[PDB]
RNA sequence: CUAAGAGUAC
């Protein structure tokens, strides 16, 4: 795992999170807050764990990271913190 | 197969948003979908186990962390229950539920998209018209299926990526697959043309009908001696602010002596009839201008706000069609058959060419196929020129005129049939065979290439068919079906074997494929 | 099957002109729309009506009833 | 199966009224009322009737769903002048004008020799 | 006595057959209204056909002016008027058949055609005289 | 408020095209020989003729007084004041194009809510009119 | 043979219909026709994309199947984006 | 003052008359109320003791739900829902039995004449079937073979025409403006004239034809309708137009009524 | 109004499709692909009643 | 369906009320889409409406035989001998605000039959219930009640969108989820499992 | 019931890929109804007299 | 269970 993890200082993929990227984390999120997870966000009255994990996304407190599988089996790690959601 | 699925008939609804889905009371409390209690919930799901699963909304069954399910049917005799935090409440589909929708002959991904839950008192499926051509879907018997997702993570991914606004625009040819189809096409036409006013009572209706209407009255078109609103300038009511559309048809200058052409500025309709190629699912059209310049979100809101002011005014205007459209008068009809037998007179000269043997054969064919190959050419253009007659006398009243002018439905081709002239009746590209010996029907002498002998139909359907013509037709209508038969099982075939050789491909997070 | 009671479209009572519009075929021997006008239906919905009904109810009494007493 | 009950069509369901009120916020002195168990015959009448009035801006009404029995009817009008007074006003003018054709029927019929 | 005579698809490949007796049997203003026929310009026929339309079957001659439609939707009639409902027999009521719809109220159409009195279905009809309207009234 | 623009025209042609309501005339101006118009009218509601004197006025505002729609239209109360009581038919559009026709000609267009107009002339006369909003007031 | 009108770009600069004799040929001999004098032996084109494969390689092969698809799809008049038949 | 009335005919079952002085949304609004908001008695349910007929029993029970009943004192009869009786009793039905046996030879025509009240009717008018032909003879209910016999008992309570068109006393309302089409709310269809083409209406002859060079009128509104009000006969003609009025009235009262109701609240 | 012409089998109502067949005791000629060795054949479905 | 093919479903159903109406107050019992007209070309729908208002008018039974003599214009003189517009258009009114309609409908009697197929037959939904005793997964058909068959194409536009988590949830957890225990030496599924 | 009853089979496959048998014969005058046949896979070779 | 047939929407 030590030589398949790409060092962070040379990561080669797009700082943007893709679509499909955004769907899980947005499904995960929302997932564990159904399943009574802490969060981490002040809610404003909101219900619906969708609409609280999509305002966890909106302001960047989500602790997770995306593990982005290169073809050869190398990966990346990239933080939700540090993916643009420009979509 | 797989659970948690219905299917039944569906029915077109103008009142219904494009990415809802109208869903029968009972079906809705057939299926159902698990809810995980959280203190978020509590109280709303202990309200629909105390509804039970008799009426809707309610649920039907409780899910302990134990695995123990309480079924709410023979429940009520050990009275409440009280849930606990974790527990499941597997409860009736309710409003604003993502759930995916599919049409069986299922092609492409645009067949399979996610609509929003809204429980309706009847027996069928409800959908917005729009939506309807992704699916290639009819009123006329179809049926379709409903799939609920039973998680949390399907079902955001469901509605965050299968939904029907996000498939607006198909990644198949670059242009967007939905548009605005039949009755508010045409409606829409009939309403921005330069004759048509609004007056002040219909105009606060029609502005009360957008949902998002910002509540101003724009001032009228015309203040003195009496105020009126033209159709324009209340359709502009739906189109979003800051959009700019400017296309340019066949002899439109800045002025537009025809009205044709358009020219949209800040959300507001300069000039130009709203048509087809405006708001259909054409490239460069205004849902594709709208869809990439203000979101998905606001062009199904689009679809929705010019279909509910459309279908409004095309209510309390109205709209027919009758015989008396397909009716060409007198001197129209004259000329038709002028051009019919003049066209019948030069396939005559050729034949006699043919016959003299003074006739030369093209290269590259015998003389028999060149025969025939100019006979054909001449119906062709003599029924093509007298269906042009009959399009240049038509109307402009007429109101299957007015639907091809629309490009809601039609085309040249039928006008051309139904007025002027049916045309050639082929069989396997070429013209009726001698099924009997050197002749088409008992009824002809043998060797007989005359038009008529061979399938020549030279009257209207309003005229009415001869029997020999009807049987020529007959023919090639069963040509007609017998290919479209054969055409569905093997482009399903084909579809098949090429979706299971490319399936395995995608693109990496390096680029390449 | 036997006379509908009521006109479908606007629901005038047509029940109660059957038989007088047999008796005036037969009887008179007038023809039908003298007929239907003499009855009062001057609109064609109830003309309709009255005019292609099919009296179907006389072949099931050709039967000998199920139950008889 | 699905088909709802006829008399739903006008009889008021259980804990709902005939008539809700509820502030407009996109434009001052604006006002909608929703109608409970109505179709466009009142709807229209009423709106005809407002838009009589000379201190109404803005009138207008409309059947979201031909499914359910209820309609929206939005109300404007000038500064200082309540669109609930307004809605008074049309109905009492209805009611009179109403009454007025009543009476005149009844002293026409009663005319008649032939009928 | 020879007046009428059977010929099958062998024999009428060497015979003369007239589509109708009046326009073609006698040597021969008009209605701009009436389609178009010809004369065939030949007087050596052999045969007449008693009716064109007898060319159709049981399912087809119940549709009025069949020739004035597409053909594809003539085929589509006759299939779909096998799934029509009405009377089957007349006595279904001493009937157990596994399955039986019967309308209410059976009409005969307004609009007939000759060859349908030969297959009874002014007898047992199966559908109504629905007063339609041809417009784009609600959207629905 | 004030008036941005004031002719007197003669119209030279009608033209009906395929409407029953709307007329596109083109007019001279009796004035300037540089200045003409091409006007779409509402014929029904404002009858206009061949070889028909109407004098033209384009303005930015009805009111009378000076200036101090964004506000909301409102039906006209009695006893309300304008310019349009000195006139007979009254449009209001925008302009959507300034053309430079020679070195001394400009054109401007004007779309009231569908009806075209183009105003052309010298830009010694034509210089008040800008991009903006505007009310055509006509009398014969 | 028949007469085309292709766009040739004109000495002044615009791109001018400019006809041309084209020979239309049943029967497919690639190799033998190509080599035959007075024909333009760089333009030659074949529907048999297997004869081009065969004649040419294999990148010239997959842009005559390209093509081939590509005629197929627009025979209708439909359009299809460049990258899924790519 | 106010909307004013002029008839042309009054007869037993239609009246024809000329409405002017009014709004088109009033005229429609009373067009429409006459349609399916008039309360009418009519049979609601059927008890079938004995059918030995060649009928089904709900063809029968349609069938007899659909015969016209007196209804000229509806006004004192309760709607089932607001009543405090247990299904059915006599402050808010009419309990009326049909009984035929088939015993002649040939066939015996069950018709609506041989109805029977049996519940009391405590002095009021309805209840009982309305016959409008020459012979006595109600509508055909059905027929019966020799051997056959039809016991049956019906509750018939009122009803309006929105919950079924059964009760509707209404029949087909005639409604016409504008004869001459001077208002141009029509935009009419034609090959070569117009005018020769569409059949003048009855109605012409009590407007002025337009001049032909006259300027299009903007200022004028649509008054002075031409209708005719036909009566299945439940309830008298004239009745159907006055009790229109009265439910309209009485819907805009209720308007007002839940206004300040909810204005005192 | 039954027109017959069906059996009863087993308390159902069964009938016989015709069954078209092609005409024997005729000479029919055909012609052969080009693959096939054989250019044409005269083939006679000779049969005795 | 009509007798030239023109199949189709009941939409919605109105009131005599809000249905238009002509002058004479007769509202239609049907109201059918124009443009399903033009692009099936069933003149016959058309001709045979007129013919049957005709004969509704005088009484007499149309004669719509396929090859006779029988012409639209003869057939409009009747009509229009009637008193009604040749072609059969009517003026009629809205049902809602009882205002003339700018344009106006063709209108007639047509004959209709009721095809075999209604939606009470077809309906049908399922959450949970019998299982194939083979392969453990949902019965076949309606009158089993069974489960809608996700067929491979179906799963291919899922592929198409993406939609991984939904694809499986949809083959595993709606259908069939068997736990099973293997070994780790063999991958056989040959694994003895006491839990108890 | 009476077009079963008048009702034809031609037994050719129904899954075959040749066209030309299920066509509308020129014969087929007088014999066959023009326009009654299934419109599945069993269109042409299901014939009605 | 198997086999067969009639279909509905493409
Ligand atoms: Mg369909
Ligand atoms: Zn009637
Ligand atoms: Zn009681
Ligand atoms: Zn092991």
């Amino acid at each position: 795992l030590k030589e398949k993890a790409i060092p962070k200082d040379q990561r080669a993929t797009t700082p943007y999170m893709t679509k499909y990227e955004r769907a899980r984390i947005l499904g995960t999120r929302a997932l564990q807050i159904s399943m009574n997870a802490p969060v981490f966000v002040d809610l404003e009255g909101e219900t619906d764990p969708l609409r609280i994990a999509m305002k966890e996304l909106a302001e960047k407190k989500i602790p997770l990271v995306i593990r982005r599988y290169l073809p050869d089996g190398s990966f990346e790690d990239w933080s939700v913190e540090e993916l643009i959601v420009d979509l | 197969r797989v659970d948690f699925s219905a299917r039944t008939v569906i029915s077109g609804d103008p009142n219904l948003e494009l990415d809802q889905v109208g869903v029968p009371k009972s079906i809705a409390k057939t299926l159902t979908y698990p809810e995980v209690v959280t203190p978020y919930n509590i109280d709303r799901l202990t309200q629909l186990v105390r509804n039970g699963p008799n009426e809707h909304p309610g649920a039907k069954y409780v899910i302990r962390d134990s695995g123990d399910r309480i079924d709410l049917r023979y429940s009520k005799r050990a009275g409440d229950i009280q849930l606990q935090y974790g527990w499941k409440v597997e409860r009736h589909i309710m409003d604003n539920d993502p759930v995916l929708f599919n049409r069986q002959p299922s092609l492409h991904k645009m067949s399979m998209m996610a609509h929003r839950v809204k429980v309706i008192p009847y027996s069928t499926f409800r959908l917005n018209l729009s939506v309807t051509s992704p699916y290639n879907a009819d009123f006329d018997g179809d049926e379709m299926n409903l799939h609920v997702p039973q998680s949390e993570e399907t079902r955001a991914e469901l509605s965050q990526l299968c939904a029907v606004p996000l498939q607006i625009v198909s990644p198949q040819s670059n242009k967007p697959c939905m548009g605005i189809v039949q009755d508010t096409l045409c409606g829409i036409r009939k309403l921005t043309l330069r004759d048509t006013f609004i007056e002040l009572d219909q105009v606060l209706n029609m502005l009360y009908w957008v949902p998002d209407w910002d509540g101003v009255i724009p001032t009228p078109a015309i203040i003195k001696p009496k105020p009126l609103w033209s159709g324009k300038q209340i359709l502009s009511v739906a189109i979003p602010n800051g959009i700019h559309l400017q296309r340019f048809d066949e002899g439109t200058t800045l002025l537009s002596p025809k009205d044709n052409g358009m020219l949209i500025i800040d959300g507001q309709i300069i000039f130009g009839v709203v048509e087809k190629k405006t708001v259909g699912s054409s490239n460069g059209g205004l849902i594709h201008v709208v869809t990439r310049e203000k979101g998905p979100q606001v062009c199904a809101k689009l679809f929705g706000n010019i279909q509910k002011v459309v279908n409004f005014w095309l209510l309390h205007n109205g709209f027919s069609t009758g015989i008396g459209d397909t009716i060409a008068d007198g001197p129209t009809m004259r000329e038709i058959t002028e051009t019919i037998a003049e066209a019948k007179k030069k396939v005559l000269d050729v034949t006699k060419e043919a016959q003299a043997n003074l006739l030369t054969a093209k290269h590259g064919m015998t003389l028999r196929e060149s025969f025939e190959d100019n006979v054909v050419r001449f119906l062709n253009e003599a029924r093509d020129k007298a269906g042009r007659l009959a399009e240049v006398n038509l109307k402009d009243l007429n109101n299957v005129k007015q639907m091809v002018m629309a490009g809601s439905k039609g085309s040249f081709i039928n006008i051309a049939q139904m007025s002027a002239c049916v045309g050639q009746q082929s069989v396997e590209g070429k013209r009726i065979a001698f099924g009997f010996v050197d002749r088409t029907l008992p009824h002809f002498s043998k060797d007989d290439y005359s038009p008529e002998s061979k399938g020549f139909v030279e009257n209207s359907y309003l005229r009415g068919l001869t029997p020999q013509e009807f049987f020529f037709h007959a023919m090639g209508g069963r040509e007609g079906l017998i290919d479209t038969a054969v055409k569905t099982a093997e482009t399903g075939y084909i579809q098949r074997r090429l979706v299971k050789a490319l399936e395995d491909i995608m693109v990496h997070y390096d680029n390449t494929t | 099957m036997i006379v509908p009671v009521r006109c479908f479209s606007c629901g005038k009572v047509v029940g109660d002109k059957w038989e007088s519009y047999l008796n005036l075929l037969q009887e008179d021997e007038l023809d039908e729309g003298t007929a239907l006008s003499r009855l009062g239906l001057k609109r064609y919905c109830c003309r309709r009506m009255i005019l292609t009904h099919v009296d179907l109810i006389e072949k099931f009494l050709r039967y000998n009833p199920l139950e008889k007493r | 199966m699905n088909a709802p009950d006829r008399f739903e069509l006008f009889l008021l369901g259980e804990g709902e009224s005939k008539l809700k009120i509820d502030p407009d916020t996109k434009a001052p002195n604006a006002v909608v009322i929703t109608f409970e168990k109505e179709d466009h015959t009142l709807g229209n009448l009423i709106r005809a009737e407002l838009l009589n009035d000379r201190k109404v801006l803005f009138a207008a009404y409309k059947v979201e769903h031909p499914f359910f029995a209820r309609f929206k009817l939005r109300i404007q009008t000038t500064e200082g002048y309540d669109p609930k007074d307004a809605l008074k006003n049309a109905c009492n003018s209805i009611i009179n004008k109403l009454g007025a054709l009543k009476t005149n029927f009844e002293t026409e019929w009663n005319l008649q020799t032939l009928a | 006595e020879g007046l009428v005579e059977y010929i099958d698809a062998e024999e009428e490949e060497s015979i003369l057959i007239a589509m109708q007796p009046e326009d073609l049997e006698p040597a021969e203003d008009v209605d701009p209204a009436k389609r178009i026929r010809v004369s065939h310009h030949a007087t050596t026929f052999t045969h007449c056909e008693i009716h064109p339309s007898m060319i159709l079957g049981v399912a087809a001659s119940i549709i009025p002016f069949p020739d004035h439609n597409q053909s594809p939707r003539n085929t589509y009639q006759s299939a779909m008027g096998k799934q029509a409902m009405g009377v089957f027999l007349t006595n279904y009521n001493v009937r157990m058949d596994t399955m039986a719809n019967i309308l209410y109220y059976p009409q005969k159409p307004l609009g007939t055609t000759r060859a349908m009195e030969y297959l009874k279905f002014r007898e047992l009809p199966a559908g109504q005289n629905a007063i339609v309207a041809i417009a784009c009234y609600s959207g629905y | 408020s004030n008036t941005l623009f004031d002719d007197i025209f003669q119209v030279s042609e009608v033209d009906p095209g395929r409407y029953n309501k709307v007329c596109r005339i083109e007019a001279a101006s009796t004035t300037q020989d540089q200045c003409k118009l091409t006007l779409d009218i509402n014929v029904e509601l404002f009858p206009v003729a061949a070889q028909d004197s109407l004098t033209v006025t384009i303005a930015s505002s009805l009111n009378l007084e000076d200036t101090p729609a964004t506000r909301s239209w409102r039906p006209p109360q009695a006893g309300d004041r304008s310019l349009a009581d000195d006139y007979d038919y009254v449009m209001y559009g925008t302009a959507y194009k300034f053309e430079e026709v020679s070195k001394d000609l400009i054109a401007v267009y004007y779309s009231f809510g569908g009806l075209l107009m183009r105003l052309e002339g010298n830009y010694r006369n034509l210089n008040n009119l800008k991009q903006e909003n505007a009310y055509l007031l006509i009398r014969r | 043979m028949m007469k085309y009108d292709r766009k040739v770009p004109s000495p002044t600069g615009e791109y001018v219909k400019e006809p041309e004799w084209v020979l239309e040929t049943d029967g497919v001999n690639l190799s033998e026709v190509m080599t035959v004098p007075g024909i333009d032996p760089t333009r030659i084109y074949t529907n048999s994309f297997i004869d081009i494969m065969e004649v040419l390689g294999i990148e010239a092969g997959r842009a005559a199947l390209y093509k081939e698809v590509y005629n197929v799809i627009a025979s209708d008049g439909s359009y299809v984006n460049y990258r899924h038949m790519a | 003052e106010g909307p004013q009335v002029k008839i042309r005919e009054a007869s037993k079952d239609n009246v024809d008359f000329i409405l002017s002085n009014v709004d088109l949304a009033m005229a429609n609004s009373l067009r429409r109320v006459m349609i399916a908001e008039i309360p009418t008695l009519a049979i609601d349910s059927v008890e079938v003791e004995t059918n030995t007929t060649v009928l089904a029993d709900e063809f029968i029970a349609h069938r007899l739900g659909l015969i016209p009943l007196q209804s000229m004192d509806i006004e004192q009869l309760e709607y089932s829902r607001d009543c405090f009786c247990e299904d059915h009793c006599d402050k808010c039905s009419v309990v009326l039995t049909l009984q035929a046996f088939g015993e002649s030879e040939s066939t015996t025509n069950v018709y609506s004449k041989d109805l029977v009240i049996v519940s009391n009717l405590m002095g009021r008018n309805i209840g009982h079937p309305i016959i409008q032909d020459k012979e006595g003879n109600g509508v055909l209910i059905c027929k019966l073979r020799k051997g056959q016999e039809l016991k049956l008992t019906c509750v018939a309570k009122k009803g309006i025409a929105k919950e079924h068109a059964k009760w509707g006393p209404a029949a087909a309302i005639e409604f016409e403006y504008d004869p001459w089409n001077k208002l141009k709310h029509t935009d009419y269809w034609y090959e070569q004239d117009s005018a020769k083409e569409w059949p003048q209406s009855k109605n012409c002859e009590y407007e002025d034809p337009p001049n032909e060079g006259d300027p299009f009128d903007y200022k004028a509104q649509a008054d002075t309708f031409y209708m005719n009000v036909e009566s299945v006969g439940s309830i008298p003609v004239d009745q159907v137009v006055v009790r229109g009025i009265d439910t309209l009235q009485k819907k805009v009262a209720s308007i007002l009524l839940a206004l300040t109701q909810m204005d005192q609240d | 109004f039954d027109m017959g012409g069906y059996f009863i089998i087993n308390g159902s109502e069964k009938v016989l499709i015709a069954q078209e067949r092609s005409a024997g005791n005729i000479v029919q000629v055909f012609k052969k692909a080009a693959p096939s060795p054989i250019s044409h054949v005269a083939e006679i479905r000779s049969a005795l009643e | 369906a009509s007798r030239h093919g023109q199949k189709g479903t009941i939409g919605i159903t109105y009131r005599r009320e809000d249905m238009p109406f002509t002058a004479e107050g007769i509202v239609p019992d049907l109201i059918i889409n124009p443009h399903a007209i033009p692009s099936r070309m069933t003149v016959a729908h058309l001709i045979e409406c007129l013919l049957s208002k005709v004969a509704a008018l005088s009484g007499n039974e149309g004669d719509a035989s396929p090859f006779t003599d029988i012409t639209v214009e003869g057939i409009s003189k009747l009509l229009r001998e009637h008193g009604y517009q040749s072609r059969g258009f009517e003026v009629m009114y809205n049902g809602h605000t009882g205002k003339k309609l700018m344009a106006q409908i063709f209108f007639g009697p047509t004959y209709y039959q009721r095809l075999r197929h209604m939606v009470d037959d077809k309906i049908h939904a399922r959450a949970r219930g019998p299982m194939q005793v083979l392969t453990r997964q949902p019965v076949e058909g309606r009158s089993r009640d069974g489960g809608l068959r996700f067929g491979e194409m179906e799963r291919d536009c899922m592929i198409a969108h993406g939609a991984a988590s939904f694809l499986k949830e949809r083959l595993m957890e709606a259908s069939d989820a068997f736990r099973v225990h293997i070994c780790g030496i063999c991958g056989l599924m040959t694994v003895i499992a006491k839990l108890n | 019931t009476l077009s079963h009853l008048r009702r034809t089979n031609t037994p050719i496959g129904r899954d075959g890929k040749l066209a030309k048998p299920r066509q509308l014969h020129n014969t087929h005058w007088g014999l066959v109804c023009p326009a009654e046949t299934p419109e599945g896979q069993a269109c042409g070779l299901v014939k009605n007299l």
